[PDB]
């Protein structure tokens, strides 16, 4: 298996791999988040240099991954599906160990955890 | 079946029967149950008849490919090779094993292997069903040191009674004489050996 | 351990007509792959116009219509040679089958003659002695083969008559001798292609009024 | 089944019947049991009936690809070696007992092969549950030194044997001849000793003898056009 | 086999199917399940069919001396009582019997249940049987004591179709019978194939079949 | 019938999953997904390596 | 507990004069318990049909499997499979599964678009094949079918009589089995037309 | 576990499911609700070995909802009986098979139909208008026979559900403690308090 | 019920023109041991029967008892025994075949199969089969054990039905049965080379050959098999 | 059969006994009488084997009643229970032994008190104030070890036998079908016919 460390630590204590990541991050449409008293609000931006384009069939920008809970992200949109489909699969897989939906902060603890885990795993960015 | 290898001054000779089986059915009555797995290293072969030849064709295989890097193996070198096929797989398998040949420095060697794996090295060898009823015989009429006319008439007469009082064994009795000389194939018909 | 009973294959075949009545049956006998006989008989006239046959183990067979036609011999012998009546006889094989129900006759039974009305009968019986008086019945080991094809040809079962679809049923006219011969000799042929026990002959005896009548037809040997 | 295998002159011959069985029906009356491995290859099969095609397809299969990795007409040795093997290592639950037989570049072989993956050498061999009929004709009549002639009548006279005393075997005769210098030439029906005979009766139905409740046309074709 | 009986305000009701089993195999449809002992007595045959046919005729044969010596028909009560002695000689030795007694007698319409295990039961409605399963669905579901002669019989024969629709080893044909005080009525043999679609078209039901 | 929308993510993962691990060159083919299903009716889409 | 006789039901095929004919009962059963009288046994992929008795979850799995690989068959090859064809594929995709096999006794039917020769073949639960020129049958009651098939079955019928002949030879041979019957359907199949006919039998 | 009906009617689906679990001598409980809500409108029934059932249910159960969520669209009773007897066609030949029988009734919202699934633990599917699993239908199959019509309303389904329960206490010997009764229809799932 | 312990194989017989012919090897084995090697497995009952045995050669001496003392009861109170009264065949068969089905019916049997081979004293052959089963059956050409399997074959070949006895002469017969016997003897692990051989003729009455041995026997062609497949030497 | 209950209060014994008669997966009978009358103040329930039982019972009830006739002279329930555990440890090693269980509730008259014997298969007697078979004792003992007392009336024997009644039916998986219950006491056998 193809088992290079492409993260790694560069002389001045950086990994430019995740630091180009976050360049990415960058480019990517703007995406927003609120909280209000009773209420959470997602705005996502769509850059209109697309037109001609199917807004029926088209990926959404914000994704449920329970009934409860929302996701949006912003930067490679490829990247964004599979962190979204392992998302979708643990809060099952969570209901269907514990008999509880997820917590927001646990799915975000997982979504991160799997981030986290492509940092320091070999062969992958 | 009924097998078995003598040494004697000269070098050694194997002996056997031609019957195989399916219950009371002959399948085979001219089986060719000596067989070859070096130029002078040859065995007899008793129980399943598959396992035996497939037992047979690895060895032969395997002097093949020693022999190659090697050169010409020991009878001792094969008898441990047909040892660690048969031990190993002792669970699987169901062969009784003669092991004979010829070097120059050894002169004539004949090793028996039995069900379970082991190794014995022998002056001469008897087995296969029909090899109980001729213990006392073999004891009694074998000399060290015999000439090739005297151990094949003791071959001849041994494996003949052995057909006699075994249904198991039966048709011709085959012989092959290993020496310096060369391989010699021997062969006796039911008409000669009946009335011994 | 040793196993009491064995089959030795065979085939029989029973039909009744208006006024007669044919029990046929081949002439095979096997153990196993092998054949015993091309030609062992199995079919036999019993006495006062009955035809019998029991196979499957020969044996019991054998001795089950050995038995039978003794309690033949001894119905004239105690009640003044008086004719012994289809219905009768039936009635008596069931006690000779049940008088071993704890250690059966196997085999397969069929009898046939003329009713005392005159009209064809033919009777089944199990190995233990349930009997039934039915039109057309074959038994043995190609009977499932043989069973559907006279139910359509004998009873004609699922056909009904053109242009009604369904609605009327065809009408159970009688069959002649003839006739019944035919099909019994189609049955036979077409058991003896897919069954390996069916073969080398055919012997049918026919019952009427004036007696038991016998005929012999060549099937395949192999 | 019943199959034979006799040696002559300048080549082989083997021979089958044409029966399969399933239990004491018979499934197929004109089955083929001689099967072509190679062009100048051929075996005759007893047993399962699957696993009997499926190992000679297979081993065929490889013996052609060799045929051309090596470019060299195959030996009868090879197919003999390649199926031993693959029948050892299956332990006798591929239940195919062949006989192999054909002509190469080395000569004419004969060979048996069982389920378990033993072999046997031989100028007459007899394998299936026909097998002891067929090999009485054989232990009766064979001779050596036979013509071709004498050979297929030999080997047709054995399985015939096995036709008529065997029930397990049955229905018509094929024969393989493979002699050297020639192509092989398989007769398939080489005899036809059991045709049945003509029906009493025909039982062609009137039409309408069937009840029916629906009728439909079935869309066999694709999705049209238009 | 499917076979019920049950009693009610004018007498008793028997029906039974036809169909004899090997296996998958069917040997016969033409079985009477059904045995005159009497002309007041019936008796019905499930499992072995040799077994109950042999019991049963012999019972018949018992029943008939009782008549000779004591100049009165037996009960329905002692007939029932004289099987299952019987049957109880050979329990564990493999009979295999499922029968119904039925009659009239002094004490009026009589049905007891009597088996090869050793019971012998009293009671209104039976049926013994592979398909009695399916039978009694729709016994207990429309019978009343003050039943019609004509709707008893209907129920019986109905009941039964229920159960060779359903049953592999149940069908052929019904037999119908009723006991009365002046005896048993025989009511006919009925195809089931003819039976079933014309209770299909007149009463509506098994609508899922096609026809 | 698969969904056109489904068959189309399932493509897209295949040649993302050479843009993130393996040490693979991606595969160099731009789709038109062109398609027909009972939901959203007909149907265009396009994917390109970057999965 | 014998995986062949659970669900019941029965399968045959004959050939005409250019044409074939192959039907089915439509019995679903557990046992002595009829489950569904709508079972229907016979699938077709293009112009090529398959009948499939024995266990019903390998009927159905095994029309999922064909369906599938006549699907992929026909992409690459741009073309409609054969029945010569589809017996081979058949019979390879049985083997497969030699030491876990499915249960089931299939039977193929159909005409060559080519040729235009009619083709029947039969399959044990292993993959030999019994390729037929006059009738295959399949099923609970086979020992009835080639009863019903050896004695009615003559060469070269029309395809109107054909018709008769093989749905007399499954009524009969299905009212002489328990686990067979419930209803029936017959295909007559030409070269370019293909009527399905559903039968009325008795429901017990 | 013991007794599960199910019966189509003209616009809804209707499961009724035995309350009783049962371990040897003894009744563990008597209102347990053998059945898992797949999907809006996707109820599915189950009966089998202790443990296998619930595993087996709960699996299908997660599955589907991960479906609706991945599609945001509720797959149709077709499309998720299929799924399920694959899974179970596919449990059979494991090491160690699921013992599990179900009952999924469903309304489709795009053909506006109610839909009747029977499959037992081989992966054996059929449609039909009213089915059972077990020793239930021998005792119901002949009432469903007689009674049935298509055009059924739901509260002519419940009293011939009644009808059936009713034969059911009567003639089984097991103590089955009484019956859920679920409906499936156009709004969704609902539960009948009283039975 | 018991088991077979010192054991006899084949037994094969045919029909010809004007008799029948039956033979058997003088074996008796015990297990894979060719144990006794002078057992003789034909007796003769008067001068126009012989019955062939196989099987437990126990069993086989208590019927050669029994048919003895038959013999002796037969004669008692008969002038006639050695003329008009004297043992058929049939009536030696039917004793035999009362006794092994009654046998068989206690669980209790006589662990052989045999032929009664006969001339009757209108001239007609007699030939059937009985075994441990009390199962009976007759034809052409009968044989036991292997012989069924092998030697029926080949004398069904000389005798396929019924019309082709009146064709076959004594000495074509012969032919065949000492054929079989060889071929027997090729193929059957318990066999011997001795045997017995007894033409019962309604002309020159019963002719018992003894000590036979099977002759003629094919080789030679045993030299040139070398190996099990590849092997050349 | 099922279940079979005893209780001796201070006057008279009571004895409860299953309706339900059952064939394989069928209730042939709701209404059976597992009992029978061996003299006026001697009753038998029985439970057991199918033909056993009442073959037994029947045999017992007839020595009982010939040895009544023959001295003129009823039996003490004591003697009678000697009786029967003799004939059951004589069938215990019979070729087919008889295999029911017995409950034999008695008054004797000469004692003026109530007796219950409990006597099972293989011969085995003993005298208690309250007992049982089968299954039954395993639910029934815990309510009758706290509620019994030997100076309890009839009414207070009866309420007790409703509680152990009402736990059977909450907790056995089987349906009985109830009990058809009767008293011994001084004046004779009497049944209850509200229960
Ligand atoms: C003498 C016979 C005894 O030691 C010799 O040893 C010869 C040796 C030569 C041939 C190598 N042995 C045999 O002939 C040998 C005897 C034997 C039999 C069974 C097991 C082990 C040894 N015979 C065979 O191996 C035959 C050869 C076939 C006919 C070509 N094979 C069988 O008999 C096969 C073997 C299957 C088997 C069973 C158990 C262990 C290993 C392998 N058996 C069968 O085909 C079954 N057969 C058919 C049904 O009736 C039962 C016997
Ligand atoms: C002679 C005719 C018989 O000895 C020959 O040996 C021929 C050989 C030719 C055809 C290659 N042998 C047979 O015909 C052979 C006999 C046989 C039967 C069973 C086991 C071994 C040998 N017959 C078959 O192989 C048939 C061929 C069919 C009719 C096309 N196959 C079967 O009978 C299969 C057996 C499959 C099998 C699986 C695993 C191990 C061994 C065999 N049996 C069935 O299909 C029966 N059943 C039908 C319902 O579905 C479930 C299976
Ligand atoms: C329904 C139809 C089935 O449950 C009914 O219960 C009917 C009752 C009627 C017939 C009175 N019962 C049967 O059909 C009954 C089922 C059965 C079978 C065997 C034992 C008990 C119950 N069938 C029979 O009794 C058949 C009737 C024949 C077909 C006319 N009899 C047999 O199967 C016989 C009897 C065997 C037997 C019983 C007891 C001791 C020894 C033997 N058996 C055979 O004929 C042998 N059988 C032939 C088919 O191939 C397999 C071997
Ligand atoms: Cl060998
Ligand atoms: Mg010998
Ligand atoms: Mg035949
Ligand atoms: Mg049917
Ligand atoms: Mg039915
Ligand atoms: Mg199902």
């Amino acid at each position: 298996g193809y088992d290079r460390a492409l993260s790694i630590f560069s002389p001045d204590g950086h990994i430019f791999q995740v630091e180009y990541a976050l360049e990415a991050v960058k480019r990517g449409t703007c995406a927003v988040g609120v909280k209000g008293k009773n209420c959470v609000v997602l705005g996502c931006e769509r850059r209109s240099t697309l037109k001609l384009q199917d807004t029926r069939i088209t990926p959404s920008k914000v994704s449920k991954i329970d009934s409860h809970v929302v996701l949006s992200f912003s930067g490679l949109n490829a990247d964004s599906r599979i962190l979204i489909e392992k998302a979708r699969v643990e809060a099952q897989s969570h209901r269907l160990t514990l008999e509880d939906p997820v917590t927001v902060e646990y799915l975000t603890r997982y979504v991160a955890g799997v981030q986290q885990r492509y940092t320091q795993s070999g062969g992958v960015r | 079946t009924s097998i078995m290898a003598v040494t004697f001054k000269d070098g050694v000779i194997l002996g056997a029967d031609s019957r195989t089986t399916t219950g009371a059915y002959i399948a085979n009555r001219v089986t060719d149950k000596l067989t070859r797995v070096h130029d002078k290293i040859w065995c007899c072969r008793s129980g399943s008849a598959a396992d035996t030849q497939a037992i047979a064709d690895i060895v032969q295989y395997h002097l093949e490919l020693y022999t190659s890097q090697y050169g010409t193996p020991s009878t001792e070198t094969a008898a441990s090779v047909f040892k660690e096929l048969c031990y190993e797989n002792k669970d699987n398998l169901t062969a009784g094993i003669i092991v004979a040949g010829y070097d120059d420095k050894n002169k004539g060697e004949v090793y028996t292997i039995p069900l379970g794996g082991s190794v014995h090295k022998l002056p001469y060898a008897i087995a296969g069903s029909g090899s109980t009823f001729i213990y006392g015989y073999c004891d009694k009429n074998f000399r060290e040191n015999m000439s090739k006319e005297e151990t094949v008439d003791f071959i001849k007469h041994s494996l003949s009674q052995a057909i006699k009082w075994d249904g198991s064994s039966g048709g011709v009795i085959r012989m092959v004489v290993l020496t310096a000389a060369g391989v010699e194939r021997l062969i006796f018909y039911p008409d000669e050996y009946e009335q011994l | 351990q040793f196993n009491p009973y064995g089959d030795n294959g065979g085939t029989i075949l029973g039909i009744a007509g208006e006024d007669f009545a044919v029990l046929a049956g081949d002439t095979r006998n096997i153990t196993d792959y092998s054949i015993n006989s091309r030609y062992e008989p199995k079919v036999f006239d019993c006495g006062d116009n009955i035809v019998m046959s029991a196979n499957g183990f020969a044996a019991d067979g054998d001795a089950l219509v050995k038995r039978f036609k003794n309690s033949v011999k001894w119905y004239h012998f105690d009640h003044n040679d008086k004719k012994l009546s289809i219905n009768s006889a039936a009635r008596n094989i069931q006690h000779l089958l049940y008088s071993r129900r704890f250690f059966p006759y196997y085999v397969y039974n069929i009898i046939a003659g003329l009713d005392e009305d005159g009209k064809g009968a033919v009777y089944s019986f199990d190995p233990v002695g349930s009997y039934q008086r039915e039109q057309c019945r074959a038994g043995g080991a190609a009977a499932s083969l043989i069973m559907p094809f006279l139910d359509n040809q004998v009873n004609f079962k699922n056909q009904y008559e053109p242009g009604t679809n369904g609605k009327v049923k065809k009408p159970l006219k009688y069959l002649s001798v003839e006739e019944v011969i035919k099909l019994v000799r189609d049955s036979f042929t077409s058991a003896t292609e897919r069954h390996i026990q069916v073969g080398d002959g055919l012997e049918i005896l026919i019952v009427t009024k004036d007696g038991v009548r016998k005929e012999f037809y060549e099937l395949k040997r192999d | 089944t019943t199959i034979v295998g006799v040696k002559f002159n300048n080549g082989v011959v083997i021979a089958a019947d044409t029966r399969s069985t399933q239990g004491p029906i018979v499934a197929d009356k004109n089955c083929a049991k001689l099967h072509r491995i190679s062009p100048k290859i051929w075996c005759a099969g007893a047993g399962t009936a699957a696993d009997t095609e499926a190992v000679t397809q297979l081993i065929g299969s490889n013996i052609e690809l060799h045929s051309l990795y090596t470019s060299r007409e195959p030996r009868v040795v090879s197919a003999l070696q390649m199926l031993k093997q693959h029948l050892f290592k299956y332990q006798g639950h591929i239940g195919a007992y062949l006989i192999v037989a054909g002509v190469d570049p080395t000569g004419s072989h004969l060979f048996s092969i069982h389920a378990h993956g033993s072999t046997d050498v031989g100028y007459y061999l007899s394998l299936g549950s026909g097998s002891l009929a067929a090999m009485a004709v054989l232990e009766s009549h064979w001779k050596q030194d036979l013509t071709k002639e004498e050979a297929i009548k030999l080997a047709s006279d054995a399985i015939q044997a096995g036709i008529w005393n065997d029930l397990g075997s049955g229905s018509n005769v094929d024969v393989c001849v493979m002699e050297i210098g020639k192509d092989a030439e398989y007769l398939r029906n080489y005899l036809t000793p059991n045709v049945r005979e003509e029906k009493q009766k025909s039982y062609k139905f009137p039409r309408g003898t069937t009840a029916v409740l629906k009728e439909s046309i079935v869309n066999i074709c694709d999705i049209q056009e238009e | 086999t499917t076979t019920l009986a049950f009693k009610f305000r004018h007498g008793v009701i028997v029906a039974a199917d036809s169909r004899a089993t090997a296996g998958a195999y069917i040997a016969s449809q033409t079985v009477k399940k059904v045995i005159e002992i009497n002309p007041y007595l019936l008796g019905t045959m499930a499992g072995g069919a040799a077994d109950c046919s042999f019991w049963e005729r012999l019972l018949a044969r018992q029943c008939r001396i009782y008549e000779l010596r004591n100049k009165e028909r037996i009960s329905v009560a002692a007939a029932s009582k004289l099987l299952a002695n019987m049957v109880y000689q050979y329990k564990g030795m493999g009979l295999s019997m499922g029968t119904m007694i039925c009659g009239w007698d002094k004490r009026g319409p009589g049905l007891y249940y009597v088996d090869s295990e050793g019971n012998r039961i009293s009671g209104a409605t039976f049926s013994v049987g592979s398909g009695s399963v399916y039978a009694y669905g729709v016994l207990d579901s429309n019978y009343k004591w003050d039943l019609s002669v004509e709707d008893a019989l209907y129920l019986g024969k109905r009941s039964i179709l229920a159960a060779a629709h359903r049953d592999a080893y149940s069908g052929g044909s019904v037999n119908l019978y009723h006991v009365t005080e002046d005896g048993w009525i025989y009511h006919g043999n009925h195809d089931v194939g003819e039976l079933f679609w014309k209770v299909k078209e007149e009463e509506g039901s098994f609508n899922n079949v096609i026809g | 019938d698969i969904p056109v929308e489904i068959l189309v993510r399932r493509l897209s993962d295949i040649k993302q999953g050479y843009t993130q691990h393996g040490g693979l060159r991606p595969f160099g083919v731009s789709f038109i997904y062109a398609g027909y299903d009972d939901r959203y009716g007909y149907q265009l889409y396009t994917s390109n390596p970057s999965g | 507990s014998d995986p062949s006789s659970i669900n019941g039901g029965i399968v045959v095929a004959m050939t005409g004069k250019d044409c074939v004919a192959i039907a089915c009962d439509l019995r679903l059963g557990s046992q002595s318990l009829g489950v569904s009288n709508k079972f229907e046994k016979i699938f077709h992929y293009g112009h090529v049909f398959l009948g499939i008795t024995g266990l019903a979850t390998d009927v159905t799995t095994l029309n999922e499997m064909f369906r599938y690989k006549t699907n992929l068959y026909k992409l690459k090859e741009e073309r409609a499979i054969e029945p010569e064809t589809f017996t081979q594929l058949v019979s390879s995709s049985l083997y497969e599964r030699r030491f876990g096999p499915y249960f089931v006794g299939p039977v193929v039917a159909g005409i060559n678009s080519k040729s235009g020769k009619p083709f029947i073949a039969g399959f044990d639960l292993i993959g030999c094949i019994d390729e037929a020129k006059d009738f295959i049958v399949s099923g609970t009651a086979s020992d009835q079918l080639f009863g019903m098939c050896e004695s009615l079955y003559e060469p070269n019928l029309e395809p109107e009589d054909l018709f008769e002949t093989i749905s007399q030879a499954l009524l009969n041979a299905a009212d002489r089995d328990a686990l067979s019957g419930w209803g029936a359907v017959v295909y007559i199949i030409k070269k370019d037309e293909v009527v399905k006919r559903y039968l009325k039998m008795r429901q017990d | 576990m013991d007794i599960i009906l199910g019966i189509r009617v003209q616009d809804s689906v209707i499961l009724a499911s035995s309350k009783a679990v049962t371990r040897g001598i003894s009744v563990l409980k008597d209102s347990d609700d053998k059945t898992r809500q797949l999907s809006p409108h996707t109820l599915m029934s189950f009966a089998g070995e202790a443990g296998d059932t619930v595993q087996f249910a709960e699996y299908i159960q997660a599955n589907i909802q991960l479906y609706s969520i991945r599609e945001d669209y509720e797959l149709s009773p077709q499309a998720v009986s299929s799924f399920v007897r694959q899974e179970l066609a596919k449990s059979i030949r494991s090491r160690r098979p699921y013992q599990v029988n179900v009952l999924i009734g469903g309304y489709d919202k795009k053909k506006n139909k109610p839909e009747l699934y029977q499959i037992d633990y081989l992966g054996t599917k059929v449609e039909l208008p009213y089915g059972a699993h077990g020793y239930s239908g021998f005792y119901t199959f002949s009432l469903l026979d007689h009674h049935y019509r298509p055009d059924m309303t739901t509260e002519e389904g419940l009293d011939l559900l009644k009808l059936c329960v009713q034969e059911l206490e009567k003639r089984m010997p097991m103590d089955f403690k009484g019956v859920i009764v679920k409906i499936v229809d156009k709004d969704g799932i609902r539960q009948v308090d009283d039975f | 019920t018991q088991q077979p312990i010192v054991t006899g194989t084949s037994v094969i017989s045919m029909k010809y023109d004007n008799g029948v012919i039956i033979a058997a090897d003088n074996l008796g084995s015990y297990g894979s041991l060719l144990r006794f090697n002078g057992v003789e497995r034909l007796i003769p009952v008067g001068d126009n029967t012989v019955v062939g045995i196989s099987g437990d050669i126990s069993d086989m001496q208590h019927i050669e008892r029994l048919l003895k003392d038959l013999v002796t009861e037969n004669a008692y109170d008969n002038p006639l025994a050695d003329a008009e009264e004297a043992l058929e065949p049939s009536y030696i068969f039917e004793y035999l075949a009362t006794v092994m089905y009654q046998r068989r019916s206690k669980m209790n049997p006589l662990w052989n199969a045999i032929i009664v081979a006969g001339v009757q004293s209108n001239g007609d052959q007699f030939l059937r089969y009985v075994n441990l089963l009390g199962v009976t059956y007759s034809s052409p050409t009968l044989a036991t054990g292997f012989g069924a399997h092998m030697a029926n074959p080949l004398l069904r070949k000389v005798v396929d039905r019924e019309s082709d006895i009146p064709k076959t002469t004594v000495q074509v017969a012969e032919e065949a049965i000492v054929n079989a016997m060889r071929v027997l003897y090729y193929r059957d692990a318990r066999s011997s080379r001795n045997f017995s051989l007894a033409i019962i003729d309604k002309n020159t009455g019963l002719t018992f050959k003894k000590n036979l041995q099977v002759e003629n026997m094919k080789w030679d062609f045993a030299k040139d098999i070398k190996g099990y497949g590849t092997q050349k030497i």
